[PDB]
């Protein structure tokens, strides 16, 4: 009965590690999408014939 | 989980229909201006490239 | 989005899951019949004695 009343602290840790991983994907997501727009910006400044302004 | 306080199902359903009104709304904006780069807010560096010519 | 797992999180960490109390509490309820009925007959035990005399 001791063995199964300490169970619930094993899912307590379980549901807390899933929600780490949660917080850590959204802000996976954000890094990704920052990091296509800043593909798009050096491939477009990689160009030579662009003027000193938009480089 | 059959909790009757919290609904983590109906919060996960209106993030994504909160992120399919955003693509709406911005193909809107995007159909009645007619410009993909309506403002600086769509390209700041291709806005002022675009302002200048 | 954080808000919302703060708040899932919270909701693992108090809420009950109502399923298992909804056949706890019918359990409970015949468990108290049978303790009442049980000490009832308890009661009586006095009662042998006095036939005795």
């Amino acid at each position: 009965s001791a063995t199964a009343a300490s169970m619930n602290a094993v899912k307590d840790s379980l549901q807390r590690g899933q929600s780490t991983i949660d917080v850590a994907l959204a802000a996976g997501d954000t890094i990704t999408d920052l990091l296509g727009k800043m593909k798009e910006k050096a491939l477009a400044a990689s160009d030579t014939s662009l003027n000193t302004a938009s480089f | 989980l059959n909790s009757i306080n919290t609904n983590a199902g109906a919060m996960i359903a209106l993030q994504n229909l909160n992120g399919t009104n955003s693509e709406l709304t911005t193909v809107q904006q995007r159909i009645n201006t007619g410009k993909k780069i309506a403002s600086a807010k769509d390209n700041g560096a291709i806005w002022a490239t675009a302002k200048n010519q | 989005k954080l808000q919302d797992s703060l708040d899932a999180g919270v909701g693992n960490l108090v809420d009950a899951d109502l399923a298992k109390e909804s056949a706890k509490l019918q359990s409970l309820q015949t468990k108290q019949q049978l303790g009442v009925q049980a000490l009832s007959i308890a009661n009586q035990s006095s009662s042998s004695i006095l036939s005795l005399f």
